[PDB]
């Protein structure tokens, strides 16, 4: 009838059917000859017992657990419960357990996504594993950073283990799974990605070949693409020459935003630039990184390091009060009255351009709303700025 | 004596489960005929109920210590009759015990609040177990008469230990989690079972009129289903109701795999020595 | 001008990936190859579409000669 097609249930059905027809014959046949007596003892012999208790007698009799209360005392039924347990032990040690295994493979992963009012998400999805993970929620919702309210639901083909379990535990509240793939067009909509923020994708740096892991990720942009027009995209890439080929999607839009990454270009550069003035790379690296302030009092090297290392690298808009002045003086007067260092600053235009570092009378300030680049320890401190009235 | 009252404690239990269940059952249904502050309470019950805040730690650990506080209570009064009238301004227990689940109650409100669909949030373990323990307690308070119903089902809270203790972080590592995990779950039906079979057999069969109730206490009921479970089978002590019968066989299902797949397993975990280590 | 005019076959092994040769295009695992747009445009092509071939040649005697002249010119 078109019932059973699958396979799990046709043999947890054989199953149950087998082990239950057994026990009910069974328990029938020690009936009869028990309420019965024997034969050549003109039936002098018989014992009084109900159907159920002799259900229940067999039950102890397969499992082993031998009470005593009740036993068969006839020729027959004595006989019969012999040959009984020469066979059916075997059945019940290997049947029972096979049942309660077939039973309770459920996907705990299922289920959607509601949705929020009034409050963004993301998607993560890629090479996702413990590692990946941990660094990249110990640096997402550092505080350092301005509060936030973003919330994070990761997407993946692999059931989690127990550590990244407990992990998710441990931020039970910002952050969620569920179980899936991003090349099937079910569960992007099950996971509500025409309202998101972005979509960020983790690549496998240690990869057996680079370009296969570049076109596994073209294919999930353009897959997510297809589902929805615009949306943010942010991609890690293994070859320089590989980066051209997302221009051929028809609708990457990289001048609205639409970033992609490429490690080894971003190492080389930093290589390259090291060959001008040494150790520039690893002062670099570490404006990227969000740590917070650490004290020590052994006069050691590590005491100085640490204080270097807790500056981070932030943006905002300029106050009113800098109209009509020249980079050098805005910068040297933020220095020595803030406590910041403006390194640079982008410059209004129909077209997108940003300069390093200005002479005087060559740029003065164009006052056009302009956002300007800082260094200091945390994003609170930059809102000194953008406040500077008269006091 | 007299009038027995044992329907009413079972009334209250049942009418609070399924009358939950239709009204959020209902409700649901009349939005889809028909056709944030909010958010911001949600938020907060969910960091209380993590441990997120120093007023989320202090919550957890007193639901850890009550938890068995509320267990140890249950063990003293096995001893005493099945249905019994008392004072309660006179007794210090059913005072301590009325304290408790105050408390229980609340964590229910903060733990319901957090939850994203209120329908599989009702229908869960913790939920369930929470709604046969609590009315009970407020029923036999206002009537001065008491009914060991269902009250073993306080055993079943063991089972959260392995998560009120991640959220603190404590365990972390891919051994330990496993080995408490198989733990608790182990000890805590253990102890449940028992305590329904002192129940059935301290008690008579309802239509017999209990006239063929069987005297035992909750130790040698535990002993029994020790026994049984490992398959050795004494023949001194046996269940002898039928609603006893009944029971041990659907046990005899379940709790033998159970046995005999979890024990050797916690006997491997532990004892994973470094024979040779040292200095 | 562009190059979005320029004829283009291409043969595939597995029939799924077919969802991504185009952009205008209604995308869903559910649908056989016979529906896709780019089949039935005459663009792609799989061999997966030829296990048919073998109980239309049983029944009908000789088709497979026939389609032999009419395609490899000359049998
Ligand atoms: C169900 C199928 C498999 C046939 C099984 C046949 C035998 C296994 C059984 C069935 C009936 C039994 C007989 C039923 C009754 C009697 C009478 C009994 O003697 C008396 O009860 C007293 C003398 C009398 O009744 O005439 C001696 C055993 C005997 C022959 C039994 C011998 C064993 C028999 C032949
Ligand atoms: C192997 C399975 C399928 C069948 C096994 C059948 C045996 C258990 C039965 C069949 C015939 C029976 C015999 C039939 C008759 C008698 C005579 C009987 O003698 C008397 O009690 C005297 C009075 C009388 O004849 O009834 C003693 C038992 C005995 C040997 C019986 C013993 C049990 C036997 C061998
Ligand atoms: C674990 C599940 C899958 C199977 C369990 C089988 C047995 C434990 C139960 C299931 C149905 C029960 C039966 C259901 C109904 C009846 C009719 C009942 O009849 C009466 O009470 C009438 C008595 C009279 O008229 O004198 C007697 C018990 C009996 C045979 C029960 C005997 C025990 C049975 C076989
Ligand atoms: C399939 C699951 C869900 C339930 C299996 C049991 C039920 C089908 C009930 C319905 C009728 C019941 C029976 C009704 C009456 C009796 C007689 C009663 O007689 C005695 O008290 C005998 C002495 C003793 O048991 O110690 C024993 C239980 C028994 C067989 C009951 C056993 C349990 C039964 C089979
Ligand atoms: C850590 C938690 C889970 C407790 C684990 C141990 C309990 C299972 C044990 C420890 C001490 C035991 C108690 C020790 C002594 C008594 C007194 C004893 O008194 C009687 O026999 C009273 C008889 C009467 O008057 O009716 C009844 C059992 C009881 C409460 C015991 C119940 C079981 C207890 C609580
Ligand atoms: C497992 C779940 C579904 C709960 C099942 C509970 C029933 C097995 C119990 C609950 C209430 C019981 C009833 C409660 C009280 C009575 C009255 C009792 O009669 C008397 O009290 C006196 C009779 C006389 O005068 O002899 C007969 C049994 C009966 C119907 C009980 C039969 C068994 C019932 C239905
Ligand atoms: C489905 C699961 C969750 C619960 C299963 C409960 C059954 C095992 C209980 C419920 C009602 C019980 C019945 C309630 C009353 C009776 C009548 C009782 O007989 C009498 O009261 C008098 C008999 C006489 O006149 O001698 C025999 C047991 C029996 C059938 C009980 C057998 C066991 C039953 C079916
Ligand atoms: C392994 C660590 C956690 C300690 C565990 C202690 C329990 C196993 C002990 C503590 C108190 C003991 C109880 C104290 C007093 C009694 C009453 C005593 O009463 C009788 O002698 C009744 C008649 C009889 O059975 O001989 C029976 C044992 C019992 C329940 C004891 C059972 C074992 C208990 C619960
Ligand atoms: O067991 C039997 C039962 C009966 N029914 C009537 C019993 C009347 C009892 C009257 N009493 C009044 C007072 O007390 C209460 C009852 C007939 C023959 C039997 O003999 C069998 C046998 F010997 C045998 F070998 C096999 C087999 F296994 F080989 F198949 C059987 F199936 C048998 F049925
Ligand atoms: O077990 C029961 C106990 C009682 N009161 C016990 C005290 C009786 C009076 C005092 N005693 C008199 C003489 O003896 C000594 C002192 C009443 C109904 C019961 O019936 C249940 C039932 F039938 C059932 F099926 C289930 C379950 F299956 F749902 F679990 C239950 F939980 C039940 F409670
Ligand atoms: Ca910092
Ligand atoms: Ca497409
Ligand atoms: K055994
Ligand atoms: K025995
Ligand atoms: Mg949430």
């Amino acid at each position: 009838l078109n019932i059973l097609k699958t396979s799990n249930s046709i043999k947890l059905v054989n199953l149950l059917s087998i082990f239950i027809s057994t026990w009910l014959t069974a328990a029938g046949f020690i009936h009869l000859v028990e309420n019965s007596g024997d034969p050549w003892e003109n039936f002098q012999n018989n014992q009084a017992l109900t159907y159920w208790e002799c259900v229940y007698l067999l039950m102890v009799t397969m499992s082993t657990v031998g009470y005593g209360d009740v036993y068969a005392k006839t020729t027959l039924g004595r006989l019969f419960m012999v040959f009984f347990i020469l066979g059916g032990l075997a059945m019940f040690a290997s049947y029972v357990p096979e049942i309660i295994e077939l039973i309770g493979n459920r996907k705990k992963y299922g289920g959607s996504y509601s949705a929020v009012s009034g409050r963004k998400h993301i998607v993560v999805c890629g090479h996702i594993t413990l590692e990946s993970v941990s660094n990249f929620l110990k640096d997402f919702l550092h505080k350092d950073r301005d509060d936030v309210n973003v919330e994070i639901v990761f997407l993946h083909n692999i059931s989690p283990n127990l550590e990244l379990e407990a992990l998710f535990k441990r931020h039970f509240t910002q952050v969620e799974f569920y179980q899936g793939s991003v090349l099937n067009p079910h569960d992007l909509a099950r996971v509500k990605i025409e309202s998101a923020d972005a979509c960020l994708i983790l690549a496998n740096k240690y990869c057996a070949d680079p370009d296969a892991e570049d076109a596994s990720n073209i294919m999930r942009v353009i897959s997510i693409k297809n589902y929805h027009p615009k949306i943010r995209i942010i991609t890690q890439m293994l070859q320089y020459h590989n980066k051209a080929h997302l221009l051929n999607i028809p609708s990457w839009n990289w001048k609205e935003g639409d970033d992609a990454i490429c490690l080894a270009e971003l190492k080389l550069g930093f290589i390259a630039q090291s060959c001008l003035a040494q150790g520039l790379s690893t002062m670099l690296a570490n404006l990227f990184s969000m740590r917070s302030f650490i004290k020590i009092e052994e006069d050691t090297w590590q005491k100085y390091y640490l204080e270097g290392v807790s500056n981070e690298m932030y943006t905002e808009y300029l106050s009113s009060a800098f109209v009509g002045l020249s980079f050098p003086t805005v910068c040297e007067l933020c220095f020595v009255k803030l406590k910041l260092l403006m390194i640079a600053i982008e410059y209004k235009s129909a077209n997108r351009e940003s300069r390093i570092l200005i002479n005087p009378g060559n740029h003065l300030k164009i006052q056009e709303g302009t956002l300007g680049f800082f260094i200091a320890s945390d994003a609170k401190e930059v809102k000194r700025a953008f406040f500077y009235c008269k006091a | 004596r007299g009038q027995r009252m044992w329907w009413a404690f079972l009334a209250s239990s049942m009418v609070t489960f399924f009358g939950g269940l239709f009204i959020i059952l209902l409700w649901r249904t009349l939005k889809y005929l028909w056709t944030g502050w909010m958010t911001s309470v949600k938020d907060w019950a969910g960091v209380m109920i993590s441990a997120q805040t120093l007023t989320g730690r202090v919550l957890v650990v007193l639901v850890f210590a009550l938890s068995i506080g509320a267990l140890v209570i249950y063990f003293i009064d096995s001893s005493n009759p099945i249905e019994s009238c008392q004072n309660f301004y006179k007794d210090f227990t059913l005072q301590i015990d009325m304290a408790f689940n105050v408390f229980f109650l609340l964590y229910f409100g903060l733990r319901f609040i957090a939850a994203n669909d209120k329908l599989w949030f009702w229908l869960e373990v913790n939920s369930v177990v929470d709604f046969f323990t609590v009315p009970p307690v407020f029923v036999s308070v206002y009537l001065n008469r008491s009914w060991l119903g269902l009250r073993f089902l306080r055993a079943l809270r063991l089972i959260q230990f392995s998560e009120i203790l991640q959220f603190l972080n404590i365990l972390k590592t891919s051994n330990s989690i496993k080995l408490v995990n198989l733990l608790s779950i182990f000890i805590s039906t253990w102890l449940t079972a028992a305590g329904f079979i002192h129940l059935v057999e301290n008690s008579g069969d309802p239509w017999e009129n209990f006239q063929n109730n069987q005297a035992l206490t909750y130790w040698e009921c535990v002993y029994l289903l020790m026994v049984t479970m490992s398959t050795v089978g004494y023949g001194d002590v046996y269940a002898k109701t039928t609603l006893g019968r009944l029971f041990m066989v659907f046990f005899i299902l379940g709790g033998l795999a159970m046995f005999a797949s979890y024990v050797p397993e916690i006997i491997e975990l532990i004892g994973n020595r470094k024979k040779y280590g040292g200095s | 001008t562009t190059g979005v005019n320029i004829p283009i076959i291409t043969e595939l092994v597995n029939d799924t990936n077919v969802q991504f040769l185009d952009q205008d295009d209604d995308d869903d695992p559910d649908t056989e190859l016979y529906l896709t747009q780019p089949f039935a445009c005459g663009t792609a092509f799989a061999v997966s579409v030829l296990d048919s071939l073998m109980s239309a040649t049983y029944f009908n005697d000789n088709i497979l000669t026939l389609i032999r002249t009419l395609v490899t010119g000359g049998a």
